[PDB]
């Protein structure tokens, strides 16, 4: 099957990533109290 | 303390789903040429 | 005249015998003769199960069910005296026959219920008298209705009455007081109520038919939970033979 | 309140002899001339008020009588038990050997 | 909740089936 | 064209990613509603009065079972071997309390399981390929036969039917031990031999060639990279192989031959699960396992017990349990 | 342990005369038993009656006593049930019947005598596993 | 105790639109014995399915 | 008075009751109604009506 | 469940043609 | 059926650790340079 010519590289860079998991686990451990209840 | 059962699974997978999203991006970026 | 081999896999072993509806007439009963029932034949077309309310100000209704257990429903070939009292009335007292049937019937959103549709140990009378048997002619009686299951019988876990373990064995040290209903099997013995109302009458066979409306208690489970109350329609035939 | 009705009739006679309106009819065997014919008279004409009850069968022979008579030291009768008599099981009561 | 762990996990199977065989490394000769 | 040519010339077509075929005609719609009905019926059935003596057995997830004790549960002792359709029920209330779903499944699993054996012939004679795949299903294939549908004839009723799920193969194995020493059965025997031994011998041959494949990788890669699909050469040295199998036995005990030593791959375990079937198939009427329960008697007339004897205290045991409430006579006669 | 002349003596009748049985008794005994009883009553029992056995206290009780040759002996040529009031030669194997039951057609007085010694002698050998059933095996 | 005190999210559109049957036997005005026909709530989850 | 006329004059029925962490069914919180207890009429001691 | 029973019929009925058709239509010369 | 209450995440965990582990490598071999 012929290539798709829409396909592009996608990227996360190391900053991005540090910035990615301190978002989440910071919005878990303000929710999670409430996830307990 | 009588909390939700549900909390703790409900709290794991808010971490990990998205954790781990990004550590997959972040590791096929790096082993890119 | 039908055979075994005209019938088997029809459904009509599960049918009365009917009469014409020529059959019309009346049946001599002479007061110094005795009489007994050679056959009674009933069977039921409509099963209803009272429901069970959460307010008990509001008069609890009979639902529809669906029958599950196929076209084994029918009582016959019972047999028993039937005694022509001092008032003229007549008395049904059931010695004999295939008299019960395990019936299992499901109500509108899955609930099953178990009965054993009986009429065993019937006593019913008519009317006073009874000089013949007419289409006017009714019964009325009480029968019994022992436990559903029998005293062997074994749960899943292997306790029962007359035998099985007496404790729930996968659970050696929990605390048995909690368990006592499901752990100690009762046996229950109730009574239920049914008329008869003749429809058909052959004057000259001594033969009868109609229609006929009982109410029992369900299977209980061997004490295990509540009963509930059914009501049995159908139809019934019997033949009456000089004793 | 939850009692099981046949361990609490076996504290009573009917632990202890052939109890004429309760016992399974293959009990009779145990001892000589009562088993069938004696047996199933018995089982058939059940209740009894009392043990000697049983000599007023009708039909009975007198030799039937006498041999009832030398085995009323084996017999009782309790108050009849709905879970021991019905679904025929004093004439089976699913125990073979 | 048990049961639709069961049944997740069941269906899980049967979609990596489904990727198995349609959409497989394509075997080549060489 | 006409379009009777074009859709055939569809069917047969050996460009389709899974091949369809005549036989695949059959095998596609049996299995497709083969596997919704019991997909279906392991979620959500409701309790089965397998025994016939209305007390249900539940199997599925959504009424208290686990992957575990789940199955899709056998038809009804009074219904026998009766044929018991949908539309010989009055309600599909009636027909799931009977078993009904079984019936369903087991058919058409196993007239599309043979319509997959005939597919097998089918395509390797398209393919140009040697006939006999085919006869090597031929052996699960039978013993699936066995289970559903001999053992129920012998026996009179898909209620002794194996059940559709794990518990119940369970319980339909040791049942089958009570009632016919399955153990003590030669038959049975061959087929341990066969799946032991198959077993054995899949680990010996993949172990062989493993051994001896010829070096193509460095030691960083894994060695598969050493192989090309379609390579004209063969990947591993047999004699290399061979040369040490034949110094760990003896020089005469091996197969030189990579096709004796492939057909008998194909034979042993095809031939010892074509007597499991036939074990499986021949006590469904009856004819059990060996019997040497007293066979040992001293001088005076005691019994001497040996293993046998012990085996049937566990067999009785079994035997006294099993459907606790549907005997009323002394002896299991089926 | 050995099949001694003490285990082979039985009782004779009812009076307490016995009778020593010979090691080729005993094997003709279990042999005939085999060809012609053992279908219904392996090991002691009875299949089609589990209620009635061969022990030799159930033989005791009989009527009339059948814990002794003569007592079996006569029961093989004119079966009675268990309280003797009742014939059963039409529905139970035995010389009277041997018209339709056809294995007893051949049995002579010497072969009645072998099948009641093996009864009687069985017993002593195997004790409660003689009329035990399965629970015994 | 009827839907909206049950947590009943779809429910509630189904039976909106004409759906108020089960398979079973029920409806949600109390009905016993009815015939939904195919379009019963579990012949609408079915058609989502598929 | 129809025990549903009655059931929608109580605020635990009032969607404006609840909490974003409550989860689930309302019958989580007040349980499962079984029935109306009926109208209660409260009154003091020289019987005049209170509400 | 009388049409239920027609309707499988002839569901039954079309795949067994289409399989006893097939083998009919040359399948010894569908070789390579 | 009264199941254990950590039966839910320790089958939700023994899935997706590992089947992310399996994901990370494969993801990170297809993004090579080819
Ligand atoms: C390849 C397609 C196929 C086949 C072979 C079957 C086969 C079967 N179905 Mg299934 N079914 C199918 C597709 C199929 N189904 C599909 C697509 C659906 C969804 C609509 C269903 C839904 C369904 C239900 C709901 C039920 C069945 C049932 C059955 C069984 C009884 C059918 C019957 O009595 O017809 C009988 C047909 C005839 C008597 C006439 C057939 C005409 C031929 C020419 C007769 C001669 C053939 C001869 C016997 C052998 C020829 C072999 C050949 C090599 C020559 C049978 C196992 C029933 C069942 O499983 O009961 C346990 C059942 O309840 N099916
Ligand atoms: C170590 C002890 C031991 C061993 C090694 C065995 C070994 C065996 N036993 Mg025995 N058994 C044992 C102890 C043992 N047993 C004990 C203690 C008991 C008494 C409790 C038994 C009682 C017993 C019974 C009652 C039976 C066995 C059977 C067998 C055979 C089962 C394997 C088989 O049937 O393959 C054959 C292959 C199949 C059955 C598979 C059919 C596959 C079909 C055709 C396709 C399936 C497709 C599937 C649905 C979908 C695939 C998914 C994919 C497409 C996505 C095997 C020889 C069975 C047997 O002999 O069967 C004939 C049998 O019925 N055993
Ligand atoms: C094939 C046709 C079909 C049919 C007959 C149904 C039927 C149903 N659906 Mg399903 N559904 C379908 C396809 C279908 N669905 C598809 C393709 C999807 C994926 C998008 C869904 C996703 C879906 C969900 C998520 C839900 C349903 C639900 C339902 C039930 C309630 C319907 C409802 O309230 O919608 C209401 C529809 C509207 C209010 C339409 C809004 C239209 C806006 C205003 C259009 C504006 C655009 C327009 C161009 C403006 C100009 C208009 C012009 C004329 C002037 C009903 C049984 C509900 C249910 O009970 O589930 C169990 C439910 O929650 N469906
Ligand atoms: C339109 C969406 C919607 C609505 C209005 C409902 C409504 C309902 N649901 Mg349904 N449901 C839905 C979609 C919805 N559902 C979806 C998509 C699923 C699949 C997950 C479900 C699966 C489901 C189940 C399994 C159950 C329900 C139940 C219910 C009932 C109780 C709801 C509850 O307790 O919520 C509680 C709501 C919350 C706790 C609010 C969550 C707010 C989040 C956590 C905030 C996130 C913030 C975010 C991280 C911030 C990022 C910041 C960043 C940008 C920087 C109620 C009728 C229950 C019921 O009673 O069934 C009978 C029940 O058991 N629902
Ligand atoms: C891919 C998988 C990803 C999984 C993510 C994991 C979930 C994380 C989020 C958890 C949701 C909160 C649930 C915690 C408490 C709990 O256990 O709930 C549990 C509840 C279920 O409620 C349960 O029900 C039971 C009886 O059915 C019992 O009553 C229980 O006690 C009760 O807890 O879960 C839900 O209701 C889910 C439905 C969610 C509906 C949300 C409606 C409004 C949302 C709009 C928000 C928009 C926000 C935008 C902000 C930007
Ligand atoms: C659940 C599965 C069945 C769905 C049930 C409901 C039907 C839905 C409507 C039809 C949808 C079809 C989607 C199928 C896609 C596909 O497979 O394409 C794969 C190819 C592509 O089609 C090729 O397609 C080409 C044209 S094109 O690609 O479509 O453009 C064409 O030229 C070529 O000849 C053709 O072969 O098709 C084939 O290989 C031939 C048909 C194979 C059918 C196999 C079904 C197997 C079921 C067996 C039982 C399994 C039991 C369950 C196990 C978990
Ligand atoms: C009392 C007595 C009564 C006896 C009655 C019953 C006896 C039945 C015996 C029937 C057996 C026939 C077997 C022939 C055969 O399989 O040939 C096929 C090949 C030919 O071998 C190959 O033989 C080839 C030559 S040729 O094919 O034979 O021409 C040769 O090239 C190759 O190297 C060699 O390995 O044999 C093999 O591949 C190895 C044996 C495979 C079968 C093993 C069965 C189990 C044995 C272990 C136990
Ligand atoms: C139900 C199905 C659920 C599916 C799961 C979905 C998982 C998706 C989760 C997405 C998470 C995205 C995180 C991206 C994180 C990230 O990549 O940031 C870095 C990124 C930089 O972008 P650039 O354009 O420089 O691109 C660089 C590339 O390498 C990025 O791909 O910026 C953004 O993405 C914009 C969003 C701002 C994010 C703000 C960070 C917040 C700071 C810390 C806050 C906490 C501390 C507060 C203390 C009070
Ligand atoms: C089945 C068809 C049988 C065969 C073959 C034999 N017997 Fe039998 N036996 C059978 C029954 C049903 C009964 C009880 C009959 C009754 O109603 O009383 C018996 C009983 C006996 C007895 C008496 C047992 C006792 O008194 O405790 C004896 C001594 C006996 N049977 C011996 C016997 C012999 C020697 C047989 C072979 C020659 C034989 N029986 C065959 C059923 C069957
Ligand atoms: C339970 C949580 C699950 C979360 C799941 C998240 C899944 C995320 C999927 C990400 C897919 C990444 O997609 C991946 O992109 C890279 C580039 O970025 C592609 O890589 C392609 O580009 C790169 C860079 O030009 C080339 O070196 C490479 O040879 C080429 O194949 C891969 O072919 C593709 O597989
Ligand atoms: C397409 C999948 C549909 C599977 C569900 C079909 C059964 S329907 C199911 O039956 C139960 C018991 O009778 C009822 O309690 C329940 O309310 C009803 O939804
Ligand atoms: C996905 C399988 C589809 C099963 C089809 C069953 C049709 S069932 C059919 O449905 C009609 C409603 O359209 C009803 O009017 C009718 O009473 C009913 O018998
Ligand atoms: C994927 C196959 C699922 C098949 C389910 C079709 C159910 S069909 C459904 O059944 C009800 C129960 O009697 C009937 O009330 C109704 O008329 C009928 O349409
Ligand atoms: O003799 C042999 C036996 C086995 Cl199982 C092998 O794999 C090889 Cl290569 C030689
Ligand atoms: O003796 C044998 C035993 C088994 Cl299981 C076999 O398969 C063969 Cl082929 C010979
Ligand atoms: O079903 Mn199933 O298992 Ca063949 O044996 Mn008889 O039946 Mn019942 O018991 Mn044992
Ligand atoms: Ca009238
Ligand atoms: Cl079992
Ligand atoms: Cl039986």
């Amino acid at each position: 099957m012929e290539p798709n010519p829409n396909r592009q590289p996608v990227e996360l860079n190391r900053t991005s990533l540090y910035l990615g998991l301190l978002l989440i686990l910071v919005l878990a451990l303000l929710f999670s109290s409430y996830f307990f209840n | 303390m009588e909390v939700n059962q549900l909390g703790l699974i409900a709290t794991a997978l808010f971490v990990l789903v998205p954790s781990v999203f990004l550590i997959i991006l972040y590791v096929q970026t790096e082993s890119q040429q | 005249t039908l055979t075994y081999d005209d019938i088997v896999g029809t459904g009509l072993a599960n049918k009365c015998p009917t009469l014409d509806d020529t059959a019309r007439g009346a049946y001599p009963i002479d007061s110094s003769q005795t009489y007994r029932i050679a056959r009674l034949c009933l069977q039921p077309t409509t099963f209803l199960v009272k429901e069970e309310p959460k307010n008990k100000r509001q008069e609890a209704e009979f639902v529809p069910t669906k029958l599950v257990t196929r076209e084994t429903t029918s009582l016959d070939q019972i047999q028993g005296e039937l005694k022509v009292n001092s008032d003229g009335s007549l008395t049904f007292v059931e010695e004999d026959g295939i008299d019960f049937q395990p019936v299992t019937v499901q109500m509108a959103g899955g609930e099953r219920i178990p009965l054993l549709f009986t009429v065993k140990n019937l006593v019913a009378s008519t009317q006073p008298n009874v000089t013949s048997i007419t289409t006017s002619t009714d019964f009325k009686g009480e029968f019994n209705v022992p436990s559903y299951r029998t005293a062997n019988f074994l749960d899943p876990k292997g306790r029962g009455l007359a035998s099985g373990y007496d404790s729930a064995i996968a659970l050696p040290q929990a605390k048995e007081e909690e368990l006592a209903r499901a752990n100690v099997k009762r046996f229950s013995l109730t009574k239920g109520q049914i008329s008869l109302n003749v429809a058909k009458v052959d004057g000259r066979t001594g033969e009868i038919a109609g229609t006929f409306e009982s109410e029992q208690l369900s299977d209980d489970d061997m004490g295990a939970h509540e009963p509930h109350e059914v009501k049995i329609q159908g139809v019934f035939y019997a033949s009456i033979e000089p004793a | 309140e939850l009692v099981n009705v046949v361990d609490e009739k076996l504290g009573t006679a009917y632990g202890e002899k052939i109890d004429l309106n309760n016992t399974n009819i293959a009990a009779f065997i145990q001892y000589r001339g009562l088993y069938p014919t004696l047996a199933k008279l018995i089982v058939k004409n059940a209740p009894y008020e009392s043990v000697e009850d049983v000599l007023n069968i009708p039909g009975l022979t007198e030799r039937q009588k006498q041999i009832l008579r030398e085995n009323l030291e084996h017999f009782t009768v309790t108050e009849v038990e709905t879970a021991l008599v019905e679904g025929g099981d004093r004439y089976n009561n699913g125990l073979y050997k | 909740m048990e049961t639709i762990t069961y049944v997740f996990i069941f269906a899980c199977i049967i979609a990596l089936f489904f990727f198995a065989i349609f959409f497989r490394e394509p075997p080549r000769i060489t | 064209a006409n379009l009777w040519e074009r859709f055939c010339n569809w069917v047969t077509s050996t460009d389709n990613r899974l091949y369809v075929g005549w036989f695949g005609v059959i095998m596609i719609p049996t299995l497709l509603a083969a596997t919704i009905c019991f997909v279906i019926a392991f979620i959500a059935a409701p309790p089965v009065d397998i025994d016939g003596i209305r007390e249900p057995v539940s199997g599925s997830l959504l009424y208290g079972n686990n992957i575990i004790t789940g199955a899709v549960v056998p038809s009804s002792n009074a219904i026998g071997l009766h044929f018991y359709p949908i539309w010989e029920a009055a309600s599909l209330d009636e027909w799931l309390y009977n078993g009904g779903p079984y019936q369903l499944i087991i058919f058409h699993f196993l007239l599309g399981a043979s319509c997959y054996m005939g597919r097998q012939w089918e395509l390797s004679y398209r393919l140009g390929m040697r006939p006999w795949i085919c006869v090597a299903y031929s052996a699960p294939l039978a013993s699936a036969f066995a289970v559903f549908l001999i053992y129920p004839i012998g026996q009179g009723s898909f209620s002794d039917g194996m059940p559709l799920g794990i518990s119940g193969t369970f319980n339909f194995m040791i049942v089958f031990q009570a009632e016919h020493n399955i153990l003590m059965h030669p038959f049975h025997q061959l087929g341990v031999a066969g799946v032991f031994g198959g077993a054995l011998f899949c680990a010996m041959h993949g172990s062989l060639v493993t051994s001896s494949l010829i070096r193509e990788t460095t030691e960083t890669e894994s060695a598969n990279y050493g192989y090309k699909f379609g390579q004209e050469e063969e990947t591993y040295n047999i004699v290399a192989a061979h040369g040490y199998f034949g110094r760990l036995i003896f020089q005469y005990a091996s197969f030189n031959n990579s096709r004796s030593l492939h057909f008998f791959l194909a034979a042993w375990p095809v031939v010892g699960v074509w007597f499991a079937a036939l074990g499986i198939s021949t006590m469904a009427f009856n004819l059990n396992g060996f019997n040497f329960n007293h066979s040992v008697i001293d001088a005076k007339g005691n019994v001497i017990n040996t293993w046998a004897d012990i085996i049937n205290r566990a067999n009785l045991g079994m035997e006294v349990m099993h459907e606790r409430n549907a005997h009323n006579f002394p002896l299991d006669l089926a | 342990a050995e099949l001694t002349p003490e285990v082979l003596t039985v009782p004779l009748n009812s009076e307490g005369k016995t009778i020593t049985l010979t090691e080729k008794q005993y094997l003709e005994g279990k042999r005939l038993f085999q060809y012609a009883c053992a279908s219904c009553h392996v090991g002691g029992i009875t299949k089609t009656n589990p209620s009635l056995d061969l022990r030799t206290e159930t033989l005791a009780l009989a009527t009339p006593p059948r814990d002794n040759i003569e007592g079996l002996v006569d029961y093989m040529k004119n079966p009675t049930t268990y309280d003797g009031e009742q014939e059963i030669a039409e529905v139970h194997p035995s010389l009277r019947s041997a018209d339709i039951f056809p294995k007893m057609r051949n049995l002579t007085e010497k072969d009645l005598v072998a099948i009641a010694g093996h009864i009687l002698v069985e017993p002593k050998i195997l004790g409660d596993k003689w009329g035990g059933g399965k629970v015994y095996y | 105790n009827p839907m909206w005190r049950q947590g009943m999210f779809v429910l509630p559109f189904m039976a909106r639109l004409g759906v108020t049957g089960s398979w079973s036997g029920w409806s949600i005005t109390g009905e016993t014995g009815i015939d939904p026909g195919f379009w019963s709530f579990e012949g609408v989850a079915l058609a989502h399915i598929v | 008075i129809p025990e549903k006329l009655a059931f929608y004059d109580y605020i635990g029925n009032n969607p404006a009751k609840g909490g974003l962490f409550r989860t689930g069914p309302m019958n989580k919180g007040d349980g499962i109604a079984q029935a109306w207890k009926g109208h209660a009429v409260f009154r003091n001691k020289e019987g005049e009506e209170l509400f | 469940m009388e049409t239920l029973k027609i309707t499988v019929y002839i569901v039954v009925t079309f795949f067994v043609l289409l399989f006893v058709f097939g083998f009919l239509s040359g399948d010894p010369a569908r070789n390579p």
